[PDB]
């Protein structure tokens, strides 16, 4: 009985872990997009400053 | 006539010097005769000293300083009217189908003002496409902008041709298809498939006029070709009082061509590299697509999303103008459901009780709820079998599957490739059918009696034939 | 004529040259050439093809009158030429049918035809899962030292089968473009092609690393102009750009030293219009226009595998598909290391050989299922029988798609192997010896069932009786 | 031909020539100063008889209107056997205080790469005596070898051990170029090479030294690589020798090019590199090639800023190399020196037609084992090794043994270790790794493979532990 309960509990625990991992993936995907845009903008500003003198 | 001389050739940018007070206004088209025909320069700036800076709509290679330039006296002028139907047109309005000249009585500037605030429609309203899923769950705005998402292998082209056919049959309005910066090969495939389908018909009447500026065109042509197509559509609106369709594939490349053009003129690029004029450059195109007292132009815009980043300034700016979205999905195609429109990702601002009416809104909301609950149950339904859920869950799963199958529809254009007769289903019967399905009036019917049929009458007929 | 005002960074500003055309060639008194990219109200910005040591202020400049153009014709076959068509292999002068400009408009909407003929890439993976059609433009994209040039070179080498024949409608002439590669690599490529007798139908346009930026910029365009001779005269051609990243770098150099407005990653604003102008010249022409074609295989290098970079994004947008090579697979021993999930040919099945299409249709499904189930291999202690069998089959299919370099297989040699793999006859064979199976199986067929191979080669289809005979032969072999 | 200085801005000096015959670009100009002659290299013609030049020495103390002499050609450095065993700066003057260089000839540092017809192809494998290199990335005689690595991963120790193993045995003369590196390490190298007899202050010696260490202006750090390259070229083309051209650090050539480009006012490229990066690197590199007169082998240490191999400088360098030995911080933090990345390091010559099928098979199986182990590490970090299948356990354990077996005690490292250095033959390396792959030493504990020589040392150390 303890074995059956433990296997079911581990199943549910890994389900919860997968939910949480998906949520974290969404958060850091948003953060990655923001950082990508920021990097492009800052490097382009540097290039423009070098060009405009 | 008024004639200047070229003085500087830098890439696709050409400077032209005119004698005193002869200057062409901005956006004017200037013509240079070359062995390859006319090269058209669009005026972009006045540099003083009676000099203007202009964008070349074709390759500047071979130009010499002092090459004389003739001012046409107005913006790029393109032919309009029914003589354009079935023809292929480039940005400057010349035919590229080699069927000869476009003998239209009129020519119209591609640059024109949007309708004034007093001329706008006071109320939003639905344009029925004759497609059950679209008209139920993502109703199109009359004179609005509809973003189309998808790609290869999801039936996008046949869906577009079905829109062209259904709008023409139901509402009598012609269509204009614009290829903004997309592959030449895909444009040829579209032309061939349209001739096969019959929306283009060289021997007789045809339903769509085509404008193409391909990837190999300079940035300026890829920028202005969308306005060329829009200008053809606006004529059918204003002068013939029709509910026209304007397809734009791809709007992202309108934005990208605008970015390139802004970079060439030396303007300081804005965030993540896009043009500083991004928002108003988009607005000048989008705000001409609107309903007026005489008719409307409804735009279906295939929108690419770079890096799948919905926050990128290009898709971010584009979505501000979209009234609805149609999401073609390969997942739905793998279910065998065509047109393969995703019932839940497809969304519309107009799916609101005050616009469509409370009955339609109730039916659509319950269809969405049924499909969403089924989607949430799917994994446990697979694991435990459909019988393991409650009686209400099992009922809703069966009804959800029947509804999902019922959202399929045989298109009159695809009939050529499949033999199955097409169906054009108007909105009242669609609402009635899905309402009756939600009320369980047809729950005893087998699932595949709902597959590839018209309204509920065809459901009854097919169930009868399957019972016999 | 004109007088040099200033010189530097490989750019020469010239007073005069009033009648010069944009992009026209000019000859300096020292003999070095350049091309007039910038025309300005009082001066001309020439980009030099040689080192600027050869040009100094006050020097007289001569106008050539010719826009940048290159010799073209079949006389180039078997020759190595620079971007301007000057022979560099050290052999005799280039005999040419004519001379054509570097930059010309691609064929319009009407003259083209839908791609319907295969480019016989002799690689099992490419031919079966991401096929290329004549007139298609298929990206080869990957990281540093991942086998990209190996894939293109195997595609070039496989044509040896048909280019010996008499039927010009099947023969495929190959143009290879070396951009930014060191001269030693081009020399070894030439020796590799001569070793396999592949030069008699190949052309190599080389703009190597030290050659000035303008030549690296022009080399793809001029090589495409070489290919367009075959295209327009009804023959079939294949052009490999190796690689477009370095052409973009050279164009960035030109633009920045001309002080044209930069853009993202400091590239000029219209860098998209570079590769779109270059690649849209690949086309399949209709019967009225001569039925010819020009297939393009642009190579692209992604730093760290980043496909979101500017130039990779542009080229991925422009092309009809991609063959994606991943270093992780290369290290695992899966070579030529094609990532099947990311590789897509949007023209796809229409170009594929019918006999190969028949058997390879389900290979895609099985490999997709294997890719989904791969994570379970580390948990083999409890596998659902479906997952276990899926893993067993996918492992052997992946092992079968491995292929040695410079070893292209004929279509009738690929069909039996993929048939055996798909239909599960390999399941009884230990994985470590799948490589022994394939070479053995073919050697069996070509001695015991050569009728089947000949029929597959001649007809190109697996008729039902022929398919049953193939099954019988496969089982007759696997029994021993 | 003489002119006058008109503008001094940092390392950039403008000169004006009233005589209306300007020096050609890359010409050397000389200014007499209390500190000797200051050498300027012409970089541009600005018009109106003005030329803009890059200083090879400190410009402080320059005065406007100061007279400048045109040398009539590029920077000219002494060549030939007279330069062996002597230290030369960029401008070609000795800095070892042993008096003038007696060379019969001085030649320009700027010259054309060999034409295509002159290129000669070689597949001769260069045995290094290093297990990981000889196995997974064998070097090519007449080719270019790149030691990629960030700060403190071991490029200097590795290249010093390479000098020990190769330069002693290689018959032909060598040239070592300190392009803008640390003077401390250059002095250490000089002392070591005097100790080991590679340099000799009496009689014959067989290495020539060029140093442009990093305290010098950007132009000197740019041109010192060409100064060394020219002596290597003289040994190749005019004596017919086979030549070794050791270079550290190529990243300094790129960085100095960036500095001079920025000073000259060129629009900076991505992450600030000069627009001409790729062509500068090409002009430097593909002068270093094996012509039909002789072979110039080159070993090139490449600093990788922020350990980022995607940076435009390493990314540009990679394309020119026949064998890459990528040092890795991760491997070093495991303690596995010399810390070469077994997977990122790659060689043109690792082909069964060049090294034979047995060597190729062993190398390929080692790569497969290490890559499988790396893939499984992602799971082991969570669940350990207990959950893995017995096949996976066995392959992971053999992978760990192999990974530690790639380590080797260098002689140069006897200040960083007490272990006597050892040199392992290629044949023994192949035999050892074949034995480990086949599992003949599955019964050996992992630590017996650490910092040992061949498999014989594995057996001996295993017994010593037991
Ligand atoms: N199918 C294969 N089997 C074995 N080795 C292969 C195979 N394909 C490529 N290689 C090896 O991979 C290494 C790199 O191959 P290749 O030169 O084609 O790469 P590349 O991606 O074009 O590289 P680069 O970025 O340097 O141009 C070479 O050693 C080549 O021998
Ligand atoms: N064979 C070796 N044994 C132990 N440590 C080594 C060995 N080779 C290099 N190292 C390590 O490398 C470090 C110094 O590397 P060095 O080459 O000076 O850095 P750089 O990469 O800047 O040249 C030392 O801390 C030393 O421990
Ligand atoms: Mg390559």
């Amino acid at each position: 009985q303890g074995y059956a309960a433990e296997i079911s509990a581990r199943r549910n625990a890994m389900d919860n872990a997968s939910k949480n991992a998906g949520d974290m993936i969404n958060r850091y995907s948003i953060l990655y997009n923001r950082t990508r845009q920021a990097v492009i903008t800052n490097e382009l500003v540097d290039i423009i400053t070098g060009a405009s003198s | 006539p008024i004639t200047g001389k070229v003085t500087a050739v830098i890439g696709a940018i050409v400077d032209v010097h005119f004698e005193q007070s002869e200057l062409p206004a901005i956006l004017n088209a200037l013509e240079i005769k070359t062995p390859q025909g006319k090269l058209v320069l669009e005026v972009a700036q006045h540099l003083g000293e009676n000099t203007v800076r202009t964008i070349a709509m074709d390759g500047t290679e071979g130009l010499v300083r002092g090459e004389k330039v003739l001012d046409t006296g107005g913006p790029i002028s393109v032919p309009v009217g029914r003589e354009t139907l079935g023809r292929i047109i480039n940005v400057i309005g010349e035919p590229i189908d080699e069927r000869g000249p476009i003998k239209s009585k009129l020519r119209k500037p591609i640059h024109a003002d949007p309708p004034s605030f007093a001329e706008q429609s006071t109320s939003a309203e639905i344009l029925e496409t004759g497609i059950k899923v679209v008209d139920l769950l993502a109703p199109y705005a009359r004179g609005g902008k509809i973003g189309l998402f998808g790609g290869a292998g999801v039936g996008k082209t046949v869906f577009i041709q079905e829109l062209i056919n259904n709008i023409a049959k139901a509402h009598g309005g012609f269509s204009v298809f614009t290829g903004v910066g997309e592959r030449t090969r895909e444009g040829n495939d579209l032309y061939r498939e349209m001739k096969e389908t019959g929306v283009i018909n060289l021997e007789g009447e045809s339903k769509v006029a085509l404008v193409f500026g391909q990837m190999n065109e300079p940035p300026g042509a890829r920028a202005r070709v969308a306005l060329t197509g829009l200008t053809i559509a606006e004529y059918f609106r204003d002068e013939e009082g029709q509910d026209v369709l304007l397809f734009i594939d791809n709007i992202f490349r309108f934005t990208q061509a605008g970015s390139e053009v802004s970079a060439l003129l030396g303007r300081i690029p804005s965030a993540v590299g896009y043009q500083p004029t991004l928002a108003t450059d988009m607005g000048l195109l989008q705000e001409r697509i609107t309903t007026t007292k005489k008719g409307s132009v409804t735009s279906v815009q295939a929108v690419y999303v770079p890096a799948d980043d919905l926050t990128d300034p290009a898709p971010a700016t584009t979505f501000a103008h979209l009234d609805a979205t149609t999401v073609l999905s390969r997942g739905i195609s793998e279910l065998g459901i065509y047109p393969a429109v995703d019932p839940l990702d497809s969304k519309s601002r107009l799916l609101d009780a005050a616009v469509v009416g409370q009955e339609h809104y109730d039916v659509a909301s319950k269809v969405q709820e049924t499909l969403q609950t089924y989607k949430s149950l799917q994994d446990i339904i697979a694991i435990l079998g459909m019988d393991e859920l409650s009686e209400q869950d099992k009922l809703t799963v069966e009804r959800a599957r029947k509804i999902q199958r019922f959202l399929s529809q045989p298109f009159a254009v695809a009939e050529v490739f499949t033999g199955i007769p097409g169906k054009l289903v108007r909105l009242k019967d669609t609402v009635a059918s899905f309402k009756a399905v939600l009320e369980g009036k047809y729950d005893n019917i087998p699932e595949h009696a709902f597959y590839m049929v018209g309204g509920i009458e065809d459901v009854v007929a097919k169930a009868e034939k399957l019972a016999a | 004529t004109g007088r040099v005002l200033a010189v530097g960074d490989g750019i020469a500003r010239v007073f005069g040259l009033n009648n010069i055309q944009a992009e026209e060639l000019v000859e300096f008194s020292s003999g070095v050439k350049g091309m007039a990219l910038n025309l300005e109200p009082g001066q001309v910005g020439i980009v030099l093809f040689g080192s600027d040591r050869l040009v100094k202020e006050g020097e007289l400049v001569k106008r050539t009158g010719n826009i940048v153009d290159v010799p073209v014709g079949p006389g180039l076959l078997g020759r190595v030429v620079d971007a301007l068509g000057n022979p560099i292999d050290g052999k005799g002068p280039i005999d040419a049918a004519g001379r054509s400009r570097a930059q010309v408009k691609a064929p319009g909407i009407l003259p083209r035809r839908s791609v319907h003929e295969p480019v016989q890439t002799g690689l099992k993976a490419v031919d079966a899962l991401v096929p290329i059609g004549r007139g298609q433009r298929e990206l080869i994209i990957g990281d540093r030292q991942t086998g990209k040039t190996a894939v293109a070179l195997d595609t070039i080498l496989n044509q040896k089968r048909w280019n010996n024949g008499s039927d010009e409608s099947k023969k495929l002439y190959c143009v290879y473009v070396a951009v930014g590669q060191k001269r030693s690599t081009v020399a070894q490529l030439v020796q590799t092609l001569e070793q396999h007798d592949a030069m008699k139908y190949s052309i190599i346009v080389a703009a190597t690393a030290s050659e000035a930026a303008p030549l690296q910029y022009l080399a793809p365009f001029t090589a495409a102009s070489i290919g367009e001779w075959f295209r327009d005269n009804g023959k079939h051609a294949l052009i490999v750009y190796d690689d477009l990243s370095k052409q973009a770098v050279a164009y960035r150099q030109l633009s920045l030293l001309l002080r044209r407005p930069p853009g993202r990653e400091a590239y000029p604003g219209d860098v998209f219009y570079l590769h779109s102008r270059l690649l849209e010249r690949a086309a399949k022409l209709s019967e009225k226009e001569g039925s010819g074609s020009l297939t393009a295989l642009p190579v692209i290098e992604t730093q760290g595998g980043d496909v979101s970079a500017y130039i990779p994004t542009n080229v991925i947008s422009i092309t009809d598909g991609q063959i994606f090579l991943e270093a992780e697979l290369f290290y695992k021993g899966i070579r030529p290391a094609i990532n099947v999930g990311l590789s897509v040919s949007r023209v796809g099945s229409a170009a594929q050989v019918k006999a190969l299409k028949q058997v390879a249709g389900s290979l895609k499904l099985f490999l997709a299922q294997y890719r989904e189930v791969a994570a379970f291999a580390q948990f083999g202690s409890d596998l659902d029988a479906s997952t276990k069998q899926t893993l067993v089959r996918g492992e052997r299919l992946t092992q079968l798609l491995k292929q040695n370099q410079y070893s292209p297989l004929a279509t009738e040699e690929q069909v039996p192997l993929i048939y055996a793999g798909v239909n599960g006859h390999l399941d009884g064979i230990e994985l470590s010896r799948i490589g022994e199976f394939e070479s053995s199986f073919l050697s069996y067929l070509k001695s015991n069932h050569n009728e089947l191979l000949t029929e597959i080669r001649e007809k190109g289809e697996l008729s039902k009786e022929l398919l049953a005979s193939l099954k019988s032969a496969t089982e007759s072999f696997v029994a021993t």
